[PDB]
């Protein structure tokens, strides 16, 4: 059946399966650095605003406990695409949280694929997007916090979505949830437990959002990278493991064309030499 | 079929035909990717037309009353009217939020739209 | 069937892209 | 209700020094207003450190550090359970200084409010790294 | 200082640490020189509408002040 | 052109019968087939696979087998043979080329992408084998010819690899930067 | 059209018009291949009228064929880029 078409096509299987094995070792190799990155910066000032504040027992008392009616959320996916499923599943939830009630949430994404994914199903909602991160740290997740800082000032609430890599193959979606500079504040300036007169009261407010902010926010980004060449080598794994088996079947049907090609080649042979 | 222009046949029956076509022929044009990695990776506007596709396959097989003993369900009797009404809402998007499962040997539309929506309720 | 031809359409079509970009640069 | 001894934990985005530690005796530090000392039995209190120095004495050596470190600034907090975390953006030694390579081209500086104290800050950490080094 | 950069700038405590090391980050170690980076980019979120670099950090870039 | 392999065999022949050594290369050996194939399919002989006649393996045996490495007894000569086939699409499942190759010892695969690249002599090592392997070579190429095997063929399992040079860990891109050198 | 019979009359032919199946399906009617097809008179038999606007013609949807497999790839679309997916659209 045309040997020659079939030959071709096993060719370029061959080169998907080829790239598709080793970008699964640089998914690998990768991840390596992620995890010595994660393990090395994760529970990093994590909950301590958060526990502090629930150590302070005037504040809970006077806490102003009410339902946000509108909030933020900053979904985190990754911006290189054939990274796996993870992305699909990001732009998914919100997808659904979002489509269910439209005007009480900004979806400020992050991400390419995550902006790109919810541009045409979210229009006019979201209206600026993170991408092309050079490298994750702590200083730039603050840049990020920062505005975020001024895009909630609208909303009664800011969430993040992102991916939790809890093992190298397992990774679920986790969220925060974060109130934003003007409750915080308002709900800071009561602290009387814990003195703050190094810096007044005034300043060490609006310090501390930052860091109840950013902690959250280079929290989250690490697990979404982590996620991201966890669900990448992943990906290519089964992508390659796809590859060859079509591939095989192929070299099967090629072999079953070849013997079909000598048998009417000989055939005409011998119907010449008969007469 | 040569039956199939537009001037013999009703010009609606022509497009709906051409929708089923060109929905199934452009997800053909993509099986070869589908088949090494998954629709995950897709684009939105691709999923789409992959999504569709996949129910309008499901929806094209029906029981035969002849078949009654090898399925084992009764056969199903579809009307022209029904034939072109049942494409025309799916090709729209009308059953795309039910599984795929609700279509497979229904004779109708309005008949997988029953059981996708039941499968909603259990649930 | 045919997986060459997508490989050879998606080469052609980031290179021009990504070499247009490059070429408004040079100029 | 209420902790042990006490635990200190020295963490940085990019390495975590100390998870949980007891064996320190004393910490002593420089704020905006003034320089403090934080140890057992310390009441509960926030303090933001600016880019100065952070000594900890240590009963028992511990590998890899020194107990002298200069902190690029970070938020100290001291939890009501008798517990003080320290969180900065980055630490190293005294002996990694490496002085006398400031000023390297970011001089510069733009004359505006912020700008204004910007330097200030920059100025202020020059002059304090030096007798740091000391 | 570090209380009046933020009353009377809007300058945050972060940006201000960033300030701070500005003048001294050829001064530590290579291992936080290579920290202390902040490179992404900002898009205003139509089909080809905005594209913006956050390179500097240190200006009203990435944490932006009523002074400046 | 059917002649002519065995009229220079011959002439290898008397060095190797007076105990001199000699060196026959047969160029273009797969004419030699066309050539028996013609005057057989012009005799009007059955044809068999692509035409060739039934005895179109014995053809090349009986001319081959002739190179040999006679005993001190005889004199202690030998004929080393070189035939040379011209494969159509690189593929060696064709009915001639499949006969030399059950005849011969080993085979010099060589292939045209490797000379595109600069890789002159374009000699295939992953196809490319000997029989005699070591037992021909000198006793100071023995030693560095096995661990150098070793290394070339460790290297091509690698090099699928060898476009993602940075992004792979440590002591593996060293070792392509070695094959490279190889 | 490797075929013994299509191979020899395209050689002997000057010009040959490849239908496609799958253009046919997509709603590509007549589904012609422009990349394959190919006259030998060329533009010595158009009018003045047709090889002008004929030449642009060609280069533009020769263009067009090319980002097609991008908008797959997505994720981003230079401005100049989306111009000539959508003016290749028209034609």
């Amino acid at each position: 059946a045309n040997l020659k078409q079939l030959k071709i096509r096993m060719k370029a299987i061959g080169s998907i399966k080829k790239i598709t094995k080793a970008m699964k070792m640089v998914a690998a190799s990768k991840m390596k650095a992620e995890t010595s990155r994660l393990e090395n910066g994760r529970n990093f000032a994590v909950g301590s605003v958060q526990k502090m504040l629930e150590n302070e027992s005037y504040v809970q008392k006077k806490k102003s406990t009410t339902a946000p009616k509108s909030t933020l959320l900053v979904p985190i996916t990754s911006d290189k695409g054939l990274c796996g499923s993870v992305n699909s599943s990001i732009v998914r939830e919100v997808k659904r949280l979002a489509l269910n009630n439209r005007s009480a949430f900004g979806l400020l994404p992050v991400g390419e694929k995550g902006s790109s994914g919810l541009s045409r199903p979210f229009p006019d909602l979201l209206k600026s997007s993170i991408v092309n991160i050079q490298n994750v740290n702590f200083p730039t997740a603050a840049a990020i916090a920062h505005q975020v800082s001024t895009q909630g000032a609208g909303y009664d609430q800011v969430t993040l979505i992102y991916n939790h890599f809890k093992n190298a193959i397992s990774y679920v979606v986790k969220h925060q949830e974060l109130l934003p500079r003007a409750q915080f504040l308002n709900l800071f300036k009561y602290v009387t437990r814990h003195e703050a007169v190094e810096p007044e009261l005034e300043y060490s407010k609006n310090y501390f959002f930052e860091l109840y902010m950013a902690s959250s926010v280079y929290n989250a980004l690490l697990n979404s990278s982590a996620s991201e060449q966890a669900s990448r080598m992943n990906a290519m794994e089964n992508a390659s493991k796809n590859a060859g088996e079509i591939l095989s079947k192929l070299t099967l049907d090629y072999n079953k064309a070849r013997q079909a090609k000598i048998t009417m080649e000989l055939i005409e042979i011998i119907s010449g030499a008969s007469i | 079929s040569r039956m199939l222009d537009p001037i013999t046949i009703g010009e609606e029956h022509y497009t709906v035909a051409r929708g089923v076509q060109k929905l199934l022929q452009d997800y053909k044009s993509l099986q070869d990717i589908i088949a090494i990695l998954g629709v995950d990776d897709l684009s939105e506007e691709d999923k789409l037309v992959v999504a569709r596709a996949r129910k309008v396959q499901k929806f094209l097989s029906q029981p035969f009353f002849m078949s009654e003993v090898f399925s084992g369900i009764p056969g199903r009797f579809v009307n022209l009217k029904q034939n072109i009404a049942s494409f025309k809402a799916l090709l729209e998007g009308a059953g795309d939020e039910y599984p795929e499962s609700c279509f497979y040997m229904k004779g109708d539309l309005e008949e997988s739209l029953a059981a996708g929506r039941a499968d909603a309720l259990k649930s | 069937t045919r997986e060459e031809e997508w490989l050879d359409k998606r080469t052609k079509s980031q290179e021009k892209v990504y070499f247009d970009q490059e070429d408004r640069k040079a100029m | 209700t209420k902790k042990q001894k006490m635990e200190v934990t020295l963490r940085t985005p990019y390495k975590e020094y100390l998870a949980n530690f007891d064996g320190f005796s004393r910490i002593t530090a420089k704020t905006n207003e003034a320089s403090l000392v934080i140890q057992n039995k310390t009441p509960a209190s926030l303090y933001v450190l600016p880019p100065g120095p952070l000594k900890i004495r240590f009963t028992s050596e511990v590998k890899n550090v020194s107990g002298d470190f200069l902190h690029t600034g970070g938020w100290v907090i001291v939890h009501a359970d008798n517990t003080c975390e320290i969180n900065v953006m980055d630490l190293f030694d005294r002996k990694e200084v490496r002085a006398d390579q400031f000023e390297k081209g970011n001089i510069q500086d733009l004359d505006t409010l912020a700008g204004k104290y910007a330097a200030k800050s920059r100025k202020s950490t020059v002059r304090l790294f030096t007798k740091a080094t000391t | 200082c570090i209380e009046f950069a933020f009353k009377k700038a809007g300058i945050p405590i972060v940006r201000n640490f960033l300030h701070s090391t500005e003048g001294v980050i050829y001064g530590l170690p290579q291992r936080v020189q290579r920290n202390l980076a902040i490179n992404y980019t900002v898009k205003q979120y139509k089909e080809g509408k905005a594209v913006s670099a956050k390179t500097i950090k240190t200006l009203q870039e990435a944490f932006p002040s009523k002074g400046d | 052109q059917f002649l002519a392999p065995y009229s220079g065999c011959a002439i290898g022949e008397f060095f190797r019968d007076n105990g001199k050594h000699a060196l026959i290369i047969y160029d273009d050996l797969s004419k030699q087939a066309v050539a028996y194939r013609q005057m057989s399919l012009l005799l009007r002989r059955p044809p068999g696979r692509e035409a060739y006649p039934g005895d179109v393996f014995y053809l090349h045996s009986r001319l081959l087998e002739r190179a040999a490495k006679m005993n001190d007894s005889l004199g202690g000569g030998s004929l080393t043979a070189l035939p040379v086939i011209e494969t159509q699409a690189g593929d060696v499942s064709a009915y001639i080329p499949t006969n030399v190759i059950s005849i011969t010892d080993g085979q010099i695969f060589l292939e045209t992408e490797l000379f595109y690249k600069g890789i002159r002599p374009a000699i295939n090592v992953g196809l490319s084998v000997s029989r005699v392997g070591s037992a021909a070579q000198i006793k100071a190429m023995k030693k560095i010819a096995g661990n150098l095997k070793l290394t070339l063929a460790t290297y091509r399992e690698l090099a699928a690899f060898s476009q993602f040079g940075s992004d792979l860990d440590a002591k593996t891109q060293q070792q392509l930067n070695t094959g490279e050198r190889l």
